């Protein structure tokens, strides 16, 4: 077929550029859409992958464009280590849209529209390090759902709209290293939300209107003076102090409860 | 420190730029004698800052007084190649993690 696959025509002439090829026009064999080992779009007017399920073998999908709203077909790119769908206008994915790339070790997916994520989202992703979520407009997260990403070593959960943390939401990311949860709407985290982060060496807390009432804030207020050389600030510099109380602007760490 | 795909001694910020964005990967970067005096500078490429067409960013490395080297701060190390293996693995306050050696 001659490239009718691909009916979105920015993706097409993605996939002539790709393969090299002559043109939209141009016919294309299985065995050439089988050789397509990483496909990168940046800033693009794609609109939909809805070629793509035929290009089994890729493992590495930088897709960034304003119009891109389609990606169900996704699902079937079984060999992906490496994920990129960034700046557009998704405000969610579709369910079981991830289900399929079990060997997906990096999802990058910031600057989109998101609000939610599907329950269960990221559970067949056990291999996955490294998960950017930053610069969306979550407001909450599901329950659970981070339980499987047993060897995530970064999250970036910055620049959203995030009301409160689910109840156990980062037990099992014991490997951890970089949790970043600044920019968002947290008046308070959940007591013991960080205990178990025995990797960490790098959290943002700041840009949250802590709430530091006593004794709510006690659980983050002793967190913090006992890890201070893990919060950093929007620098990326060491400050302890950048978490500030959304009335007092005192820092959360000089908050003592009696 | 040659015997490195991330290292390109005589390669200029213009030339880094031009091949960096031709290579379009997030946290493709390129290591390089800085325009400096005895000093290395790491270009990156990174989509995370509004722009999707991606900017590239020059980090030049620092040196304490005790002769270690570091880009974040706190991170402090002996050699430049144990410096970016580290900067490999951890995006560490930098604009992406080094994910990608681009070369030539």
């Amino acid at each position: 077929p001659i490239k009718q696959i691909f009916p979105d025509d920015a993706f097409a002439e993605t996939i002539k550029a790709n393969l090299k090829k002559k043109s939209v026009t141009d016919a294309v064999t299985q065995n050439e859409l089988n050789s397509i080992d990483q496909i990168i779009a940046n800033n693009s007017d794609i609109k939909s992958v809805q070629g793509i399920q035929y290009l089994p073998n890729v493992r590495y999908l930088a897709l960034g464009g304003y119009k891109l709203h389609d990606i169900s077909a996704l699902k079937e790119l079984t060999n992906l280590t490496y994920l990129e769908l960034i700046y557009n206008q998704l405000q969610s994915l579709p369910n079981g849209v991830f289900d399929k790339l079990t060997n997906l070790k990096e999802l990058v997916l910031y600057w989109n529209q998101l609000q939610s994520l599907p329950d269960g989202v990221f559970d067949k992703l056990t291999n996955l390090t490294y998960l950017y979520l930053q610069r969306n407009q979550l407001q909450s997260l599901p329950k659970g759902v981070f339980d499987k990403l047993t060897n995530l070593t970064e999250l970036d959960l910055s620049y959203n709209q995030l009301q409160s943390l689910p109840e156990g939401v980062f037990d099992k990311l014991t490997q951890l290293k970089d949790l970043r949860l600044y920019q968002n709407q947290l008046k308070s985290v959940p007591d013991g939300v960080f205990d178990r982060l025995t990797s960490l060496q790098y959290i943002w807390l700041h840009d949250n209107p802590w709430d530091c009432t006593c004794p709510g804030i006690r659980y983050l207020s002793e967190w913090i003076n006992k890890h201070s050389g893990v919060v950093r600030n929007s620098a990326g510099s060491v400050a302890p102090d950048s978490a500030k109380c959304s009335g007092s602007g005192k820092p959360v760490r000089s908050i003592i409860c009696p | 420190i040659e015997m490195y795909e991330w290292y390109s001694k005589h390669m200029t910020r213009s030339q880094a730029e031009q091949l960096l964005k031709q290579e379009g990967k997030e946290g493709g970067f390129i290591v390089r004698d800085s325009s400096k005096a005895g000093k290395y500078t790491v270009s990156v490429f990174a989509k995370s800052t509004g722009d999707p067409q991606g900017v590239i960013r020059h980090y030049v490395v620092c040196s304490t007084p005790q002769s270690q080297y570091y880009l974040a701060e706190k991170h402090l190390f002996s050699t430049i190649p144990e410096l970016i293996n580290y900067h490999q693995h951890n995006s560490a306050g930098l604009i992406s993690r080094l994910k990608y050696p681009v070369s030539q």
